[PDB]
C-alpha cells in the first residue's frame, strides 16, 4: 500500500460530505479504494509512458495524462 | 452479455500528411440481431486539456445489424486545422473510434497519434504558426485501447 | 482586513507516493506539474467511484458501504484493454 | 521543472494570499 492512509482517508471522507451521504464507509471498503485508486494511477502511468515515447519525450506531462485519459473516454 | 463485439481495427495509410483522411478497417461481431441502428464515431482530440476542441470526423449509422461477422471501411477527413490550438498542434494527441447503441457508447478503441516535421529544417526551427502541409501524422496502431463499457441492449 | 487563504496541497496522496507509482509504471522522468496532475486526476476516479458505489448501497438500502459494494461499483466503471477480442 | 525520476516534508495544509 504505497498511499499513505491518513490523506487518503481524510480525501475520501471529503467527497463523501461533498455528496452529502451521511454514510460511514467501511475500514476494508475505504482500504478497498485505495487499492484501486494505487492500481489504476499506476496503469494511467504506464500509459503516460506510452504517450510520451509517442511523442519524441522522456519527460512525462500533465498532457500526457490527459490523453492517457480521454483515450478511456473518462472525464 | 454484449450483442456487439470489435474484433479487430486495422489502421491504413499510416503514416500519412496531416490532411490526409483517417481510414480504418473495422472487423466486429454481432451475437444477435440488432433491430435498430449501430453508430460508429471518428473522435479527434485537438487539445488534450479540453473537450471543447474535439472534432467529430464523420459519424456513420449502420442498422439493422444481422448475426455474424462484419467488416468495413471506416473513412473521416482529416481534422480541420482552424479549431486546433497551436500549442496543441505540433505534438502527441489522440484519435478514437467509438460505436454506440440506443444512444449510450458500448466500445471506444482509442490511438496515439503523434503530428511531427518530417523537415530537417523544421525540426530544427519550427515555425511559429504551425504548418500543417509540412506535418506527417503518425498513428501509434501497434497499441490501440480498446474500452468497453457497460449498456442496456433491450429495447 | 489582511487575510491568507487556506489550501490543502497533499489532496489525498504524498508527492514519494506520486513518484513511487510513475517508477512503478516505467516513467523515468516527470514534470513538476505532474503532481498537481495527479492530485487532480485521482479525485475525480474516487468521486466516480464512490458516487457508483453510493447509490448501489442507497437502491440496496443500507446505511454502509461494504467493500464488496465498491467492488461492484468498480466493475460499473469501464475496462481497458491493450489489445483486441 | 523535470524531475529525473530514478532513485533521486509536505505538510496538511499551507497559506497564500487573496483574502
Amino acid at each position: 500500500l504505497l498511499i499513505r492512509k491518513l490523506p487518503f482517508q481524510r480525501l475520501v471522507r471529503e467527497i463523501a460530505q461533498d455528496f452529502k451521504t451521511d454514510l460511514r464507509f467501511q475500514s476494508a471498503a475505504i482500504g478497498a479504494l485505495q487499492e484501486a485508486s494505487e492500481a489504476y494511477l499506476v496503469g494511467l502511468f504506464e500509459d503516460t509512458n506510452l504517450c510520451a515515447i509517442h511523442a519524441k519525450r522522456v519527460t512525462i506531462m500533465p498532457k500526457d495524462i490527459q490523453l492517457a485519459r480521454r483515450i478511456r473516454g473518462e472525464r | 452479455m454484449a450483442k456487439v463485439s470489435v474484433l479487430n481495427v486495422a489502421v491504413l495509410e499510416n503514416p500519412s500528411p496531416f490532411h490526409s483522411p483517417f481510414r480504418f478497417e473495422i472487423s466486429f461481431e454481432c451475437s444477435e440481431a440488432l433491430a435498430d441502428d449501430l453508430e460508429w464515431k471518428i473522435i479527434y482530440v485537438g487539445s488534450a486539456e479540453s473537450e471543447e476542441f474535439d472534432q467529430i470526423l464523420d459519424s456513420v449509422l449502420v442498422g439493422p445489424v444481422p448475426a455474424g461477422r462484419h467488416m468495413f471501411v471506416f473513412q473521416a477527413d482529416a481534422p480541420n486545422p482552424s479549431l486546433i490550438p497551436e500549442t496543441d498542434a505540433v505534438g502527441v494527441t489522440v484519435v478514437l473510434i467509438t460505436c454506440t447503441y440506443h444512444g449510450q457508447e458500448f466500445i471506444r478503441v482509442g490511438y496515439y497519434v503523434n503530428n511531427e516535421y518530417l523537415n530537417p529544417e523544421l525540426r530544427e526551427n519550427p515555425p511559429m504558426k504551425p504548418d500543417f502541409s509540412q506535418l506527417q501524422r503518425n498513428i501509434l496502431a501497434s497499441n490501440p485501447r480498446v474500452t468497453r463499457f457497460h449498456i442496456n441492449w433491450d429495447n | 482586513r489582511h487575510r491568507k487563504v487556506l489550501r490543502d496541497n497533499i489532496q489525498g496522496i504524498t508527492k514519494p507516493a506520486i513518484r513511487r507509482l510513475a517508477r512503478r509504471g516505467g516513467v523515468k522522468r516527470i514534470s513538476g506539474l505532474i503532481y498537481e496532475e495527479t492530485r487532480g486526476v485521482l479525485k475525480v476516479f474516487l468521486e466516480n467511484v464512490i458516487r457508483d458505489a453510493v447509490t448501489y448501497t442507497e437502491h440496496a438500502k443500507r446505511k454502509t458501504v461494504t467493500a464488496m459494494d465498491v467492488v461492484y461499483a468498480l466493475k460499473r466503471q469501464g475496462r481497458t484493454l491493450y489489445g483486441f477480442g | 521543472e523535470e524531475i529525473d525520476l530514478e532513485e533521486e516534508d509536505e505538510s496538511d495544509y499551507s497559506e497564500s494570499d487573496e483574502d
